[PDB]
């Protein structure tokens, strides 16, 4: 264990709190971010009608990337 | 509550001599110098130190 | 078998003992102290902060009388202003001239802040405490907790250890203890409903959320004088700030014997000071047939290199002939010598070098291997080194702090005078019969 001035990964080894919900994977297994509610997706980020945090740059590039899809969509990139 | 991140001062170098010790401090902004006997009184020292 | 020991209480220096029964192979002891504990019983007295001057809306009523009502608030002041004639943004509120009166009123309360900023008032009674121990006897380590009182049988598993009372009864708080956001202080708190103003308790209460806060924090109120309506007051500063800015430093700092003070609970750990008459309780299971341990034929002890130091700046070699191979204890049966390690591998013959460490100038001590003593004699010179960083493992006695050399010069000149003194007695003695004799 350890103290509360820091979070235990789901491995063992912890981090500091705020390392905890910063959107960046620092567990081996990433149980220090899936699990907060910052669900927010970046100034460049496009969001997918599931609900995903997709780069902008994925849109329309003629491979399905998000989940339900909506990325490759006709409607949602034109071809 | 939360945490916050506090400088670290410059370590000291101690010079060793016959029953004490002398510490060179570095210090660009106050710091604070805390010392203290472990025996039956504490003779405890307290100043806040800027400049080398 | 019961093995009255003194372990030292200081926290991390082994001391090293040695268990022998009449028929059975000696046996090593290794008692650290590994944590210390002392927990005062502490009692709560108040809670005190930064208050919060609350000041109602005004009461004005326009051709009467108003009354001061008792209530019970922290420093209720409560004053009947007549004559006022107070102005809103929209001018006069009422419509008499002179007849009008305004009821002031302003309590105390607790700021919004004083959840994290704020500070408690403990008085302390007797301390108790409690170490962590780390006997090793023979090939067995064991953990143990045990209360220094001298009556509690505490035991990890069965080696039932009873850490008799401490030798100086010490504690780092004086009765009256303040705990800020981790900071201890002592200091003199005034006591449950003696509070004054602009000293420090100026308001208190059992709990934060408690309805029964006391203050007395001088709120005197004035007469209005502007025609825009107004309650004036004047009050004096906060105690807690006034204590913030004073306060001096914390027992973190000002502690004696080197202890650690701690909250939740207030503790002081890893003191350093007296001694604890543990007494020990071995398995007999791990005691041995002296028949079965190697026995040694003939030992001697050389010692190349010395010096006293706090750490093992010491050599020792000496030559064995054992009839049989094993294992056996070294121990230095000396307060002011202490070997660092506790046994050796015993092959025939041969000889084994042990670091020790010594605080006398003369390295005067008898060394055990499984029995069979022999005395080392040395001589120990100063160290080199002036400050060091790990705390002495000897005491410092009289008669070994004082080199051989010394005391034969010494003991030289005492002896000079008590010869002069002594030949004196004898010529005086044999010249009062001569004259007697004489006539
Ligand atoms: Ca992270
Ligand atoms: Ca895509």
């Amino acid at each position: 264990k350890c103290e509360p001035s820091q979070f235990q990964c789901t491995n063992g080894r912890c981090i500091t709190l705020l390392w905890k919900c910063d959107g960046d994977e620092d567990c081996v297994d990433g149980s220090d971010e899936k699990n907060c509610v910052k669900k927010t997706c970046a100034e460049s980020d496009f969001v997918c009608n599931n609900g995903q945090c997709v780069p902008s740059r994925w849109k329309c590039d003629g491979d399905p990337d998000c989940e339900d899809g909506s990325d490759e969509s006709p409607e949602q990139c034109h071809m | 509550p939360t945490v916050c991140r506090v400088p670290l001062a410059h370590t000291p170098t101690v010079t060793k001599w016959f029953k004490g010790i002398t510490l060179h401090l570095t210090a660009t902004r106050p710091t604070l110098l805390t010392t203290r006997k472990l025996g039956l009184r504490a003779d405890a020292t307290a100043e806040w130190i800027t400049g080398t | 078998f019961e093995h009255a020991t003194t372990v030292p209480n200081v926290p991390g220096i082994p001391y090293k003992a040695l268990v022998e029964r009449a028929g059975y192979a000696p046996l090593n002891l290794e008692i650290t102290v590994v944590s210390s504990e002392l927990t005062p019983s502490t009692n709560k007295e108040y809670v005190t902060c930064k208050f919060h001057t609350v000041i109602p809306s005004p009461q004005v009523k326009c051709c009467g009388s108003l009354e001061c009502k008792a209530s019970s608030k922290a420093d209720y002041t409560c004053r009947v202003f007549g004559g006022v004639y107070p102005f809103m943004w929209g001018g006069a509120q009422c419509f008499c001239d002179s007849e009008n009166t305004q009821l002031s009123e302003a309590y105390v309360e607790f700021a919004p802040d004083c959840t994290i900023d704020h500070a408690v008032a403990l008085k302390v009674h007797t301390a108790a405490l409690k170490v962590g121990l780390r006997i090793v006897y023979g090939n067995t380590t064991a953990h143990l907790d045990t209360f220094v009182n001298g009556v509690t049988p505490g035991s990890s598993r069965d080696l039932k250890v009873i850490a008799g009372p401490i030798s100086a009864a010490f504690s780092p708080f004086d009765h009256k203890v303040v705990i800020r956001k981790g900071l201890v202080y002592n200091y003199d708190f005034p006591e449950y409903g003696a509070m004054k103003p602009g000293a420090f308790g100026d308001i208190q209460a059992s709990s934060l959320y408690a309805t029964d806060i006391v203050a007395r924090t001088d709120i005197r109120l004035l007469k209005p004088s502007v025609k825009n309506i107004h309650v004036p007051y004047t009050q004096a500063v906060s105690g807690y700030e006034m204590w913030k800015n004073n306060s001096g430093r914390p027992l973190q700092e000002t502690a004696p014997f080197g202890c650690k003070i701690e909250v939740e609970p207030l503790r002081a750990s890893n003191c350093a000071y007296g001694h604890i008459p543990i007494s020990i309780d071995i398995p007999d299971a791990a005691f041995v047939r002296s028949s079965e341990s190697p026995t040694i034929l003939e030992v001697s002890c050389t010692v190349a290199d010395c010096i006293y130091s706090a750490d093992f700046g010491g050599s020792l070699t000496l030559q064995y002939k054992a009839d049989r191979e094993g294992h056996c204890p070294v121990h230095s049966h000396s307060t002011t010598a202490v070997l660092k390690e506790a046994t050796t591998h015993v092959t025939a013959t041969g000889s084994i070098t042990l670091h020790f460490s010594t605080s006398s100038p003369q390295a005067n001590f008898i060394v055990s291997l499984c029995g069979k003593k022999t005395t080392c004699n040395a001589e120990c010179k100063p160290p080199a080194d002036h400050i060091i960083g790990e705390p002495h493992k000897v005491d410092q006695e009289f008669q070994a702090a004082v080199s051989k050399t010394s005391w034969n010069w010494l003991l030289a000149l005492f002896g000079g005078a008590s010869s002069l003194i002594v030949v004196g007695l004898i010529v005086l003695v044999c010249s009062s019969m001569l004259i007697n004799t004489r006539r």
